RNA sequence: CGCCGUUCCGAAGGGACGGGCGAUGGCCUCCGUUGCCCUCAGCCGAUCGAAAGGGAGUCGGGUUCAGAUCCCCGAAUCCG
RNA sequence: CCCGGUGAGGCGGGGGGGCGAGCCGGGCUCUCGCUUCUGGCGCCAAGCGCCCGGCCGGCCGGGCGCGACCCGCUCCGGGG
């Protein structure tokens, strides 16, 4: 029932023979400098010798810890400026005729509360840069007995300021309907993080060759070994 | 005639009523034809010998 | 979704056309070569008048920043004639000429005592 | 004293190559994966005389690999070869006179 | 009072922590042009403290100079 | 002040047959235009550089004090 | 940090397939990656599988996957 005509014309790709595919050729493209640059830098991390006090960010929460934390935090949101407005509008109807807890942004604001005991729990983005904004607090906060936890994106602490981004939040109090929620938060957060602290500032990351050297290093070895092996036979 | 010319002669002025007519004169046709026919068919020959030691291999 | 060249090339992105908020301008420039400041004055010498008996040509001093088609569309407008093609030569004063034909059915002698020229 | 003979031919000026007639800069082909790992064709179209040179310089065409076009090469002519001959590049080209092999 | 110990941790140039970022930031810096834009300070305690506020208005460039 | 440099450390194309979407028109029948999206694109060097190089196509007769392959009479031609 | 090449076009590792070897049909030392006769031609997919639409199982038109293996952190090389 096939029409006869039709019929198979295979290509050839060998060495000659037809011309080549359009294959994908994403690995061997020609990029914009700056994103040569931006994908360099991320290989010398990978390459040199990133010490423990910067190395430290790369520790972060599991993606189950963060979501519990970052609904926890949902709940202690600054308002924003239009709701703001209605709060002083029904002031003035108030008047006419007490501070619920809240959260607390930014480097400046968080490091004054650690140093004087006023935080509970502090929350630090993983990639600020510059680094040196916050590459201090962690070490601050175990000093001052803060539990802190380290978590993925400036962004994410953005988003609960209604905010680009943001360094750092801090927990100074919380409804009594959440004080459980945030006790095993801290508990569970200082066991990684504060308590570690010891192993955590002698741990340089970094210090990672590429995997075409590694394999290299790898195949020079394994001719060692079979000729080890082969020794004894 | 001048190259700028050749855009107001009609077509039957600047080509031959043949193939490449106007580009390739007729002796070279003539050889390749033979040489795209004769080597085609060589192909097939050391495709079946190729096949055929194949099947003996 | 998969790169097939290996060369990266800008990325094609909105343009928008201009919204001022203001015109540069309040108002748009005069138009100073309008029909009378093309033509300044009839040429009346001995080879004038020869064009006009012999060429049915009338021999016009014109603004050297004219072109031939203004010329025409000068003439025509001011004397309301018909042209049949427009010489011009800059002088070596520095005034263009310009021998105006009139079509075949205006007599540039009739014509000239109409602008006065004889 | 003034700048000598010698020292005047380092800044260009009357003393920089006669390039006016030269047919271009002879070299062999770029690399590519049918060199670096089996071989390519090509054609010997012309022989040619290049000004200035004593060498002659070969004319030789090859298929692109992945675009339908024909490439043009000016190689220098190894002595022997002539137009209409083919010529063999890379990694498993056979030794012979013009091929360009590793 | 993070700008203090920012400032402070800027006076050590030979720990550890500084030359691992001054010598990657040197190499990001050498693989741009000679002027550059800059999106906001690189250090934005030693700017304020030379006039510098964070509003509109107020830019920030990076100019390399041969040694 | 600027100089070097001319493809060399560059995200260097503002284009298109065709296809899909809308918005507008008119000899509102159906064709156009316009905006968006899909698709396709080496040229790879802005610009300048020759009244002797390259470069389509005008010739005959008449005519002035002085201009004519340019004006007039006639007969052609290239380009769009 | 420097050098060379390219329109930064198939690099590294593994998988999958082929000829040989040899231990008692399977594993492995270990190799290869389909072009050498001729001064031809060679792109803009055939084929197979899976879904979608339009008109009336038949006609007309789409999309996707394999074909064209997977994963990778410096384009590939040479220095350092
Ligand atoms: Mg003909
Ligand atoms: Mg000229």
């Amino acid at each position: 029932v096939v029409n006869p005509l039709f019929e198979k014309r295979p290509k050839n790709f060998g060495i000659g023979q037809d011309i080549q595919p359009k294959r994908d050729l994403t690995r061997f493209v020609k990029w914009p400098r700056y994103i040569r640059l931006q994908r360099q830098r991320a290989i010398l991390y990978k390459r040199l010798k990133v010490p423990p006090a910067i190395n430290q960010f790369t520790q972060v929460l599991d993606r189950q810890t963060a979501t519990q934390l970052l609904k926890l935090a949902h709940k202690y949101r600054p308002e924003t400026k239009q709701e703001k407005k209605q709060r002083l509008l029904a002031r003035a109807e108030k008047k006419a005729a007490k501070r619920p807890p809240v959260l607390r942004a930014g480097v400046n604001t968080v490091t004054t509360l650690v140093e004087n005991k006023k935080a509970q729990l502090v929350v630090i983005a993983h990639d600020v840069d510059p680094i040196e904004l916050v590459v201090f607090l962690p070490a601050l906060c175990r000093k001052m007995g803060v539990p802190y936890c380290i978590l993925k994106g400036k962004a994410r602490l953005g988003r609960l300021v209604h905010r680009k981004t943001c360094t750092t939040v801090a927990f100074t109090q919380v409804n009594s309907e959440d004080k459980g929620a945030l006790a095993k938060l801290v508990e569970a957060i200082r066991t990684n993080y504060n308590d570690r602290y010891d192993e955590i500032r002698r741990h340089w990351g970094g210090n990672v060759l590429g995997p075409k050297s590694v394999a290299r290093i790898a195949k020079l070895e394994k001719a060692k070994a079979k000729e080890l092996a082969t020794k004894l036979g | 005639v001048r190259p700028k010319v050749l855009m107001r002669l009609s077509k039957t002025k600047k080509h031959v009523s043949r193939a490449y007519g106007g580009s390739m004169c007729a002796k070279c046709v003539r050889d390749r034809i033979k040489r795209a026919f004769l080597i085609e068919e060589q192909k097939i020959v050391v495709k079946v010998l190729k096949a055929q030691a194949q099947s003996q291999k | 979704k998969i790169r097939t060249s290996p060369t990266f090339r800008r990325p094609k992105t909105l343009r928008l056309r201009r919204q001022p908020k203001y015109p540069r301008k309040s108002a748009p420039r005069r138009n100073k070569l309008d029909h009378y400041a093309i033509i300044k004055f009839p040429l009346t010498t001995e080879s004038a008048m020869k064009k006009i008996e012999d060429n049915n040509t009338l021999v016009f001093i014109v603004d050297v920043k004219a072109n031939k088609h203004q010329i025409k569309q000068a003439v025509k407008k001011l004397y309301d004639i018909d042209v049949a093609k427009v010489n011009t030569l800059i002088r070596p004063d520095g005034e263009k000429k310009a021998y105006v034909r009139l079509a075949p059915d205006y007599d540039a002698l009739d014509v000239a005592n109409k602008i006065g020229i004889i | 004293g003034r700048v000598i003979r010698g020292q005047r031919k380092g800044a260009g000026s009357v003393f920089r190559a006669h390039v006016k007639h030269r047919k271009g800069a002879a070299r062999l082909r770029a690399v590519d994966f049918a060199e670096r790992h089996g071989y390519i064709k090509g054609i010997v179209k012309d022989i040619i005389h290049d000004p200035g040179r004593g060498a002659p310089l070969a004319k030789v065409v090859f298929r692109d690999p992945y675009r339908f076009k024909k490439r043009t090469e000016l190689f220098i002519a190894a002595e022997g070869i002539h137009t209409g001959q083919f010529v063999y590049c890379g990694k498993k080209a056979q030794l012979n006179i013009g091929n360009v092999l590793p | 009072g993070a700008y203090k110990y920012i400032q402070e941790l800027w006076r050590k140039k030979q720990s550890d922590v500084m030359r691992f970022l001054l010598r990657v930031r040197c190499w990001q810096y050498r693989q741009l042009s000679a002027l550059h834009r800059a999106p906001r300070p690189t250090r934005p305690d030693k700017a304020r403290r030379l006039g510098y506020k964070a509003k509109q208005g107020y830019v920030i460039y990076r100019i390399r100079v041969r040694r």
